[PDB]
C-alpha cells in the first residue's frame, strides 16, 4: 500500500490478496485467523504473545484491508461488509482488554471507522502514561511499537493536543531501527 | 563493453531550451537511445519525448535538446529546493541522474524617463522582458511600485506576448505623498520567488543650470603623503561653457556605514575659468582625528562634498565624490581568475587581476611572482597579467606569492597576495594529466582562438587515446560541443575556434580524454580553463547626428536623427536633460550591467581546473555520469561556496 507511490504495483494480484484474505481466512463474526504462523517468529514483534492475540490480530489485518480500501475498493465490493463485521466484533470486545499494546493496535482500527468515541475514547487515554506513552511490561521494543499505532490514531482521530508530548518522547528514546526481531518496530515508527 | 555517457548542466531552468548531449565510448555500431524525463520524488512523468541514435559514423554523438514546462504543480513548492530526474535509455542499458533544478526563468531590466521625480508629476516606465537568452519572451509580468517604507501603492499584470517583450506603462505620482525613496518591483508569473528591483526618488525641486564635478588626483589617498589629497574642482554649465564663481568645500571620514564629518576642513576657493583646486593637508587630517596614530587611518574611507555658487548668485549646485579609501597600496592585487588547482609535474598558468583601490581595473603595472625576480609581466587592458610556473610533480600543495615591481614605489608601497593552490588527483595516482592551454587576450567577436591539448601518460596507452571530448559552457547552458580526433605520437592538437557574438561576456571550456587504463580500469581525467571575452552589445545599435553643420541648433530646430542598428529590431527612446542625471544619476541601466547581472547568475564557481576529474565538472558547473559508474558530485546548492576571503 506504501510501495504504489514508488514502484508499479500489479493490481489485480493485490486485490487478489485482499480477495482471499476476506473469503478464505475470515470468519462470518469478523475474526481473521491464522492457518500457519512465520518461520521467523521474531519479526512479529508484540504479536508473538498469546494473551488476546485473537482481538490483536483482526485489529492489524483491519488496519491494512483499510489502508488498501482505495485500490480494492472497486475490484471487490465485499470490503466495507468485511470492514463492518470486523469492526463490531473489535468495538463489543474493547472494553475487557488490558494490555496496552492490545488498547494501542485496535485504536487505530476503531480511529478510521470513527467508532474510537466515549469511553472507548477515554479508555483509549487513560491507557497512556506520563501523556506521551503507552507503554505494558517488559522490553521497550514492544511499548514503542504499541506508541506507534497510537501515535497514528492520534493523527487520524485529528486531536493535536496530545501529540507533541509524544512525539518529543520518541525522539528522546533515540531508535534507529534495526536488530533481531525489530521487523514491526522499525516499520511502524517511521511511518508514525 | 563501450561506455555510455551522458553531459548536461548541474542545475536546469524552468521556461528555457536545455541542452543534452549524449555520447558512447569505445562503441561499435549503431545504438538507439531514447530519452525521458520525470519527476522527483515519485513518478508522474512530466516529458517523454525526443530520442537519437549514437552513430560511429558521428563517433558516437548526438545532442538534442528539450525544454521543461511549468503549470500549478511545478511551481508549489517556492521556498525549498526541488529535483527532477533525467532518463536515457542507451540500446538495453539505461544511465539516469537526479538533477537539481533552478525555478528562474528569465531577466527583467526596467527603464524610467527619470532617476528623480516631482509631486504631481508622471512617471514613463518601459519593462523589457527577456529570457535567459537575453532574446525577447511573452510571459505575464507582475509588478509592483512600493512606499519608502515598503508599502504597495500600485500594481500591475500584464503579458508582453506579440509586442515584442516590451511593456511601455504610466502611472502619476499624487501630490500628497511622502518625500524619499521609491521602489518599482516585478517578477514574472510562473516565477514568484524571483523578484527584480530598481529605485527612484521623489523630492521638490527646480533643475540646476551647471554642473560641478570634484575629481580627486588620485582615487586614493596614501597616509604617508606630507601633501595630503588634492581634489581638482570642475564646474561647467550644462551647455558646455565655463562656471564662474565661488566654492565652499568640507572633507570628512567614512568609517563602515557611519560617516564623521571634519569641520575645520572647509576652504573657501573661488572658481576661476571654469575650475578651481582645494588641498586637505596631512596636518589638518591628523589634527581632525582624535587618535595620532596613522595606522589605524588605513580601512576606512574619505568623502568630499562640495557647495558652489555663481557670482550671479542666482543659482547653487552641491555634489559629492565619496569612498575615497585611505591604504598603504596603491593597488589591490587577487587571485580571482587563477585557477586554484595545479597539474603536477606539468606547468601552470597564473592570471593575476590587479586593480585599483576603488575597484577600478590597473593598467600596465609589472608584477612578478615573490620566488625569482626574473619572471616578471605587466598588465593588460583589463587588468589581468600573465605569469607561468615549471611544476615539480610535488603532491604537497604550492604556495603562490605574487607582488608588483612598479618603478619609484617604496616596498612598502607594493601590494602583494599570497595563496595556496592544490594538486590535481589522478585516478589511482596514475600521473596520467590532461593539460589545457590558451592564448590570453581581449576577445572581440570573429577573432579565432587557438585550443591546445596537451596529453601526458606513458606511451604504452597513448595509442588507446584516439579522440578527446570537449564541451562549452556559457551562460548557464551548453552552446558548443564535439570531438576532436588524435592520430598515435600527437600528444599536442590544436583546434582553432572562431568567436561568434554568442559567447559573450565570458564562457568555459572543458575537455576530457577516457581510457581503460593501469589494471584494467576506466580512468577519466579532465581539464578546465575560463575565458573573458570583451563586454559588447550581441547587435550594434548607434544613435548618431543626422546634420553633419549647425553645430549647437537653436531651441525648437528642426534635426535628423540617425539611427543605424540591426535589421529587424525594435528601438526604444527617451531624451532626457542632464541636469536631472546632475541631480541624481544612480539606476542608470547600461548594457555593461546587463552583462554584470547575467555573470552575477552564473553557475560556474572556478576558473577552471579541479581536485579530479570530477571537480573539473562540478566547478565549471557541469554533471556527468557513465554507464560503468564514473560520475560527478552531488550539488544540492544553487549559489557558489563562498571563499575564505
Ligand atoms: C509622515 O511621513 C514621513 C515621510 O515624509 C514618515 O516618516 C519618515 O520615516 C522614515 C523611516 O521610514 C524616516 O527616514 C524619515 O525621516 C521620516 N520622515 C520625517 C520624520 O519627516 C512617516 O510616514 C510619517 N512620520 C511622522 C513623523 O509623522
Ligand atoms: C546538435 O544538432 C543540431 C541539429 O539540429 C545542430 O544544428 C545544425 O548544425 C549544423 C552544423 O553545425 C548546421 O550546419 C545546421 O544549420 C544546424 N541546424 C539548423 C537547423 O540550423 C547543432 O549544431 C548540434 N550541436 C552540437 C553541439 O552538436
Amino acid at each position: 500500500s506504501l510501495a504504489v507511490n514508488l514502484i508499479a504495483i500489479d493490481s489485480q494480484v493485490l486485490c487478489g490478496a485482499v480477495k482471499w484474505l476476506i473469503l478464505e481466512k475470515q470468519k462470518p463474526d469478523g475474526v481473521f485467523q491464522e492457518d500457519a504462523p512465520v518461520i521467523h517468529q521474531e519479526m512479529i514483534g508484540g504479536l508473538r504473545n498469546n494473551n488476546e492475540k485473537d482481538m490483536a490480530l483482526t485489529a492489524f489485518v483491519l488496519i491494512s484491508l483499510q489502508e488498501a480500501k482505495d485500490i480494492c475498493e472497486e475490484q471487490v465490493n465485499s470490503l466495507p461488509g468485511s470492514i463492518t463485521k470486523a469492526g463490531d466484533f473489535l468495538e463489543a470486545n474493547y472494553m475487557n482488554l488490558q494490555r496496552s499494546y492490545t488498547v494501542a493496535i485496535a485504536g487505530y482500527a476503531l480511529a478510521q471507522m470513527g467508532r474510537l468515541k466515549g469511553p472507548l475514547l477515554n479508555k483509549f487515554l487513560t491507557t497512556a502514561k506520563d501523556k506521551n506513552r503507552w507503554e505494558d511490561p517488559g522490553k521497550q521494543l514492544y511499548n514503542v511499537e504499541a506508541t506507534s499505532y497510537a501515535l497514528l490514531a492520534l493523527l487520524q482521530l485529528k486531536d493535536f493536543d496530545f501529540v507533541p508530548p509524544v512525539v518529543r518522547w520518541l525522539n528522546e528514546q533515540r531508535y534507529y531501527g534495526g536488530g533481531y526481531g525489530s521487523t514491526q518496530a522499525t516499520f511502524m515508527v517511521f511511518q508514525a | 563493453s563501450p561506455m555510455y555517457s551522458i553531459i548536461t548542466p548541474n542545475i536546469l531552468r524552468l521556461e528555457s531550451e536545455e541542452t543534452m548531449v549524449l555520447e558512447a565510448h569505445d562503441a561499435q555500431g549503431d545504438v538507439p537511445v531514447t530519452v525521458t524525463v520525470h519527476d522527483f520524488p515519485g513518478k508522474k512523468l512530466v516529458l517523454s519525448s525526443e530520442k537519437t541514435v549514437l552513430t560511429p559514423a558521428t563517433n558516437h554523438m548526438g545532442n538534442v535538446t528539450f525544454t521543461i514546462p511549468a503549470n500549478r504543480e511545478f511551481k508549489s513548492e517556492k521556498g525549498r529546493n526541488k529535483f527532477v530526474t533525467v532518463q536515457a535509455t542507451f540500446g538495453t542499458q539505461v544511465v539516469e541522474k537526479v538533477v537539481l533544478v533552478s525555478l528562474q526563468s528569465g531577466y527583467l531590466f526596467i527603464q524610467t524617463d527619470k532617476t528623480i521625480y516631482t509631486p504631481g508629476s508622471t512617471v514613463l516606465y518601459r519593462i523589457f522582458t527577456v529570457n535567459h537568452k537575453l532574446l525577447p519572451v511573452g510571459r505575464t509580468v507582475m509588478v509592483n511600485i512600493e512606499n519608502p517604507e515598503g508599502i504597495p501603492v500600485k500594481q500591475d499584470s500584464l503579458s508582453s506576448q506579440n509586442q515584442l517583450g516590451v511593456l511601455p506603462l504610466s502611472w502619476d505620482i499624487p501630490e500628497l505623498v511622502n518625500m524619499g525613496q521609491w521602489k518599482i518591483r516585478a517578477y514574472y508569473e510562473n516565477s514568484p520567488q524571483q523578484v527584480f528591483s530598481t529605485e527612484f526618488e521623489v523630492k521638490e525641486y527646480v533643475l540646476p543650470s551647471f554642473e560641478v564635478i570634484v575629481e580627486p588626483t588620485e582615487k586614493f589617498y596614501y597616509i604617508y603623503n606630507e601633501k595630503g589629497l588634492e581634489v581638482t574642482i570642475t564646474a561647467r554649465f550644462l551647455y558646455g561653457k565655463k562656471v564662474e564663481g565661488t566654492a565652499f568645500v568640507i572633507f570628512g571620514i567614512q568609517d563602515g556605514e557611519q560617516r564623521i564629518s571634519l569641520p575645520e576642513s572647509l576652504k573657501r576657493i573661488p572658481i576661476e575659468d571654469g575650475s578651481g583646486e582645494v588641498v586637505l593637508s596631512r596636518k589638518v587630517l591628523l589634527d581632525g582625528v582624535q587618535n595620532p596614530r596613522a595606522e589605524d587611518l588605513v580601512g576606512k574611507s574619505l568623502y568630499v562634498s562640495a557647495t558652489v555658487i555663481l557670482h550671479s548668485g542666482s543659482d547653487m549646485v552641491q555634489a559629492e565624490r565619496s569612498g575615497i579609501p585611505i591604504v598603504t597600496s596603491p593597488y589591490q592585487i587577487h587571485f580571482t581568475k587563477t585557477p586554484k588547482y595545479f597539474k603536477p609535474g606539468m606547468p601552470f598558468d597564473l592570471m593575476v587581476f590587479v586593480t585599483n583601490p576603488d575597484g577600478s581595473p590597473a593598467y600596465r603595472v609589472p608584477v612578478a611572482v615573490q620566488g625569482e625576480d626574473t619572471v616578471q609581466s605587466l598588465t593588460q587592458g583589463d587588468g589581468v597579467a600573465k605569469l607561468s610556473i615549471n611544476t615539480h610533480p610535488s603532491q604537497k600543495p604550492l604556495s603562490i606569492t605574487v607582488r608588483t615591481k612598479k618603478q619609484e614605489l617604496s616596498e612598502a608601497e607594493q601590494a602583494t597576495r599570497t595563496m595556496q593552490a592544490l594538486p590535481y588527483s589522478t585516478v589511482g595516482n596514475s600521473n596520467n594529466y590532461l593539460h589545457l592551454s590558451v592564448l590570453r587576450t581581449e576577445l572581440r567577436p570573429g577573432e579565432t582562438l587557438n585550443v591546445n591539448f596537451l596529453l601526458r601518460m606513458d606511451r604504452a596507452h597513448e595509442a588507446k587515446i584516439r579522440y578527446y571530448t570537449y564541451l562549452i559552457m556559457n551562460k548557464g547552458r551548453l552552446l558548443k560541443a564535439g570531438r576532436q580526433v588524435r592520430e598515435p605520437g600527437q600528444d599536442l592538437v590544436v583546434l582553432p575556434l572562431s568567436i561568434t557574438t554568442d559567447f559573450i561576456p565570458s564562457f568555459r571550456l572543458v575537455a576530457y580524454y577516457t581510457l581503460i587504463g593501469a589494471s584494467g580500469q576506466r580512468e577519466v581525467v579532465a581539464d578546465s580553463v575560463w575565458v573573458d571575452v570583451k563586454d559588447s552589445c550581441v547587435g550594434s545599435l548607434v544613435v548618431k547626428s543626422g546634420q553633419s553643420e549647425d553645430r549647437q541648433p537653436v531651441p525648437g530646430q528642426q534635426m535628423t536623427l540617425k539611427i543605424e542598428g540591426d535589421h529587424g529590431a525594435r528601438v526604444v527612446l527617451v531624451a532626457v536633460d542632464k541636469g536631472v542625471f546632475v541631480l541624481n544619476k544612480k539606476n542608470k541601466l547600461t548594457q555593461s550591467k546587463i552583462w554584470d547581472v547575467v555573470e552575477k547568475a552564473d553557475i560556474g564557481c572556478t576558473p577552471g581546473s579541479g581536485k579530479d576529474y570530477a571537480g573539473v565538472f562540478s566547478d565549471a558547473g557541469l554533471t556527468f555520469t557513465s554507464s560503468s559508474g564514473q560520475q560527478t558530485a552531488q550539488r544540492a546548492e544553487l549559489q557558489c561556496p563562498q571563499p575564505a576571503a
